[PDB]
């Protein structure tokens, strides 16, 4: 169940969803690398 | 750390530990014996074990045929009824076979040398059959035991193939109840649905990250819970599976162990012997203490078929000083490689090799050299690298190649932990001995090794013009010249013995050699006094630097065939001396000669002076090798080899290049060559060695012509080593039938040795009582005649 | 796969509106096309 | 038995002053090095090889300026490889020598200055 | 053996322009050695490279 262990990473593992401020390479890896290999 | 290690040195601190441990170790494991009546008892006091010198030294046991040995003497009891029945007599419980020094035991008559064991590590393994994770624990003493998964968990140990009980079963048996796993395992409930030797422990506290003590040194069941916790944990891929091929997965047994497990076994016969000695005490009486119910048989036996018969316990390859290290650094996987240079057995079976380390700022450390396993050196990223290069940056953020885990990537020198500063670090001592090494392909690494582990000894040896600077070391730790054991002026010195006086007390060292030392010299404790053979001024010196042409003869030197001039059969040069009495062995035709590069070739043709070709100073050149040969086997080094061998011979100067000089600078070895090159012209005035116009090459003469070869010669002078020197098979048959040649096949297999091998057959068959009966029927008349089988 | 060279030092020239963007294996931006491309280069 | 390897014994500042004032039969020399210096690998060695050419006929011994470095700094030793040559008679003064001095101006200092 | 097949150190005779090329990929490589460790680019591209 995700949003159980949604709950438990926050309340116990102490974690947010910190917004992550990205070089625009980075961020073009971390968007073209979700559609494929090439 | 500082230095290369002796080379004997791993047999000398095995057979030390075998001597400071391994005597009590396997003395205390011998029990007390007691008789059949339960009345009598024996037993060695083990404090009292006292090795006693050899009575025979090595040079008269080595004559007389016999084991250079110490004898072990124990004390012990015997109480053959109560009160003051008891004698405690020291007895004597037989020769151990005492090492000499350069690492060889004289076992009747004859050297030998253990041979290091490889074998997989005690500890604990995982392999992914197929997938089926697979969990082994291996024992110290070779035992498996194995725990499987294939789907669902409930992973079964398994004992024999068809023998498989669930872990938590095996526990049960072991007295360990569901509470204590649901405990002592970090994933009780998958658990609860299925409803070794010191090195041993040592490996599976490490492997599973468990703290049992080291006292606990047998298997215990919770090893085998966490065993399953791990299994588990590699199901789901909390873990890595074990590759067993890995050099980080095995151990070496040296002469300790296997000297150690000699021993155990010679106790183990002498408890019988005891026991079956007791029995003839306690039915014939006889005499109490005749030494005592113990004889000399088992131990001295024992360690003799040892000898005699292991696999790795092998006579001393006495071939040359070369030989006589190598063989005690080889390692079997029977019961194969060596050892590397710097490489250490650590105290843990594993070999261990020096790594600098670059701790920074923090710590105040005193050595900074580690000794590392492959274990551990694959979690530290070792660099190979230099700290010249620089930047508008800065030194710590260059970056050098780095090895880290098993994988090879860059790094900045920042996040280097470890250097591998020696250059000979990863060779055997017969690679090290190669110069230019990094010039030549590694393949033939291995072979240009052999080759000069099949070198003869020379008379009138000669040091090789260029080396590597470990003929150093192999000339020190071969043993084979005379060094100092204690210091001293000289008082004498002629071809039978060396005079010592030093601390106003003499000492006389006899000659098994050719005195280096005047009789006027001084010597420090270690120093030569003699050179040996095939060493000179404590150099090996196994060959001879041959004036040296490549080009390709009229064919006699088609494909690594060597020509040689009538002056190396003039001077001796390779004039061996083979003992059987004694013979003058010349260079002849057919003779292998090879350089230290694996460039070999077999002698076809020996030309007299002026036949051969001429050097633009006129000499002759006395080998002609062939080119080919250079891109065949792709030895670019000994080119390097012969030009700097030259310019050696013309400045005077010797040369010790440790390999991987490029490290320094790229062409640093063709800079050093061409620099020594035209150096040796400018000062010879020999324009002709340094011809700009194609350095290291220069125009040579036809002998038989005075004409010039038209293309430029490359000349060297290398360092050449001379090397030591019917059955009809199916594929024979196979090629003969192809002919269709069949009366020679015939004659290759009947009369030349029904034939009366098919009467062997035949007989033998008759003899399974099977009728092999053999006919033959008349074309004219039908008959069917028996043919004589 | 070939790998399409260089011949001459210059500038290169293509209409890149022509051609897909791409992320190539080695993580490179890149553009991938499936015509035939025509690559001036200035020299 | 197994013989020692170096003949060059190491000694403290007040071992050395006791050797001083105690009579002698045989020059001193004195070898002031420190396990640091590049030199002073090389003046062990010829120390050494000295040490056993002279056998009892002369005392060398060595003081190790990482341990008496103010004792070093009273002797005026200003460098190293530094070495005392010091008289058995206690009225000649000694001699100190500097650098890397050939074992043969040793050998000239001990049969003819000492 | 009126000619000669001779060897010799300039004999070999590496392709000129391979410094050229060996710096050109060693230029990618630091480049991308260094995007990799921005987290531009994932250890199978770094490999693949």
């Amino acid at each position: 169940t995700e949003d159980e262990a949604r709950r438990r990473n926050w309340i116990e593992r102490g974690w947010a969803p910190w917004e992550e401020i990205l070089t625009p390479e980075a961020d073009f890896a971390r968007k073209s690398l979700n559609e494929g290999e090439e | 750390t500082s230095t290369i290690p002796g080379f004997n040195q791993i047999q000398f601190e095995g057979f030390y530990r075998f001597i400071d441990q391994g005597l009590i170790e396997e003395l205390s494991k011998f029990p007390k014996i007691e008789d059949i009546d339960h009345e009598i008892e024996f037993q060695l006091f083990v404090e009292t074990y006292q090795l006693v010198e050899p009575l025979i030294k090595e040079r008269d046991a080595v004559y007389e045929s016999l084991t250079y040995s110490s004898e072990l003497y124990v004390s012990a009891g015997l109480i053959w009824k109560t009160n003051r029945n008891m004698q405690e007599q020291r007895i004597f419980i037989g020769n151990i076979p005492l090492m000499n020094s350069l690492g060889t035991s004289i076992v009747n008559g004859i050297y030998r040398v253990v041979i290091n064991q490889i074998l997989q590590s005690p500890g604990i393994y995982y392999q992914s059959e197929l997938s089926v994770y697979t969990g082994t624990i291996i024992s110290d003493w070779g035992g498996r035991l194995e725990l499987e998964i294939d789907k669902k968990a409930r992973i079964w140990a398994r004992v024999s193939r068809k023998q498989k009980i669930s872990i938590l079963v095996l526990s049960s048996a072991m007295g360990s109840n569901l509470r204590e796993i649901l405990e002592n395992v970090c994933y009780p409930e998958i658990f609860l649905s299925f409803l070794l030797g010191r090195i041993g422990r040592r490996n599976i506290n490490w492997r599973l990250n468990l703290n049992i003590p080291q006292n606990n040194i047998f298997l215990l069941p919770r090893d085998i819970l966490a065993a399953a916790d791990h299994l588990i944990g590699m199901k789901f891929g909390m873990g890595t599976l074990d590759d067993m091929n890995h050099l980080k997965n095995k151990r070496i047994r040296s002469v300790a162990d296997l000297l150690q497990d000699q021993l155990g076994l010679a106790l183990a016969r002498l408890e019988n012997v005891v026991k079956g000695t007791i029995g003839g005490a306690i039915r014939h009486k006889l005499i109490p203490t005749p030494q005592n119910l113990v004889t000399s048989t088992p131990l001295t036996t024992t360690y003799e078929s040892f000898f005699g018969l292991h696999p790795l316990s092998q006579v001393l390859d006495r071939t040359n000083p070369l030989t006589q290290i190598v063989h005690g650094r080889k390692l079997s996987y029977l019961g194969i490689g060596s050892l590397s240079i710097h490489a250490r057995i650590g105290d843990w079976g594993s070999l261990e090799s020096p790594f600098y380390e670059l701790v920074e700022k923090s710590k105040k450390a005193q050595i900074r050299m580690l000794f590392l396993s492959p274990s551990q050196d694959e979690y530290y990223m070792i660099a190979a690298g230099n700290s010249l290069a620089l930047n508008r940056g800065i030194q710590e953020e260059q970056v050098v190649p780095a090895r880290y885990r098993q994988e090879f990537l860059t790094i900045a020198w920042e996040e280097v932990h470890l250097r591998s500063i020696f250059p000979f670090q990863y060779f055997s001592i017969g690679a090290s001995l190669i110069p230019f090494i990094e010039h030549n392909d590694a393949n033939r690494a291995l072979m240009s090794s052999n080759m000069q582990r099949q070198a003869v000894p020379l008379s009138r040896s000669e040091k090789c013009i260029v080396g590597t600077g470990l003929e150093r070391q192999v000339a020190l730790d071969s043993g084979v010249p005379a060094i100092a054991e204690h210091e001293g002026k000289i008082l004498y010195t002629d071809t039978e013995k060396i005079i010592l006086s030093g601390n106003e007390n003499t000492l006389s060292i006899p000659l098994i050699q050719k005195p280096q030392v005047r009789r006027g010299k001084c010597i420090k404790k270690g120093q030569i006094l003699a050179d040996g053979a095939a060493t000179v001024g404590g150099e090996l010196a196994l060959g001879k630097n041959i004036l040296v042409a490549y080009m390709p003869w009229e064919g006699y030197n088609f494909e690594d065939a060597v020509l040689i001039s009538e002056c190396l059969v003039y001077g001796d040069i390779y004039t061996s001396f083979h003992i059987r009495i004694s013979q003058k062995r010349e260079i002849k035709v057919g003779d292998k000669v090879a350089g230290r590069h694996g460039n070999k070739g077999i002698i076809s043709k020996i030309l007299p002076r002026q036949d051969m070709p001429y050097l633009q100073d006129g000499r002759p050149v006395d080998m002609v090798f062939n080119p080919l040969g250079v891109p065949s086997r792709m030895n670019v080094g000994q080119i390097f080899e012969c030009s700097l061998g030259l310019a050696g011979s013309l400045l005077d100067r010797h040369y010790r290049i440790a390999p991987f000089d490029e490290r320094y600078e790229q062409e640093a070895s063709r800079k050093l060559v061409f620099s020594e090159l035209y150096e040796a012209s400018k000062q010879t005035a020999n324009p002709w060695v340094f011809e700009p116009e194609y350095p290291g090459k220069s125009r040579i003469f036809d002998g038989r012509t005075g004409d010039p070869f038209e293309q430029p010669v490359i000349i060297g002078k290398p360092y050449i080593l001379k090397l030591i020197h019917q059955r009809v098979g199916e594929m024979e048959v196979w090629a003969l039938e192809g002919f269709g040649v069949a009366h020679i096949l015939q004659e290759m297999l009947t009369y030349k040795s029904a034939p009366e091998s098919f009467r062997l057959l035949v007989r033998e068959l008759r003899s399974l009582a099977l009728e092999l009966n053999h006919f033959l029927v008349s074309e004219k008349n039908f008959q069917i005649n028996r043919k004589e089988v | 796969a070939e790998h399409v060279r260089a011949p001459y030092n210059g500038k290169i020239k293509f209409n890149e509106d022509l051609v897909h963007p791409t992320r190539t294996r080695h993580g490179h931006p890149a553009f991938l096309c499936y015509i035939d491309l025509s690559v001036i280069i200035e020299s | 038995f197994v013989r020692e390897d170096y003949l060059v014994r190491k000694l403290t500042a007040e071992e050395l002053q006791e050797l001083v004032k105690g009579e002698r039969k045989v020059p001193l020399i004195v070898d002031f090095y420190a396990t640091w210096c590049g030199p002073c690998i090389l003046m062990a060695q010829e120390l050494e090889m000295l040490a056993v050419e002279y056998e009892s006929n002369a005392m060398i011994v060595k003081v190790d300026t990482d341990d008496e470095y103010e004792f070093a700094r009273d002797m005026q030793v200003r460098g190293l490889p530094t070495l005392f040559f010091i008289s058995p008679d206690p009225s000649k003064d000694a001699i100190r020598t500097e650098g890397l001095i050939p074992l043969q101006m040793m050998r000239d200092i001990i049969d003819n200055d000492m | 053996t009126a000619t000669s097949i001779s060897l010799g150190i300039d004999d070999l005779l590496t392709i000129p322009s391979k410094g050229w090329l060996v710096q050109d990929a060693e230029q990618q490589s630091l480049i991308l050695e260094k995007h990799h460790h921005y987290g531009n680019v994932h250890a199978v591209e770094k490999l693949r490279q």
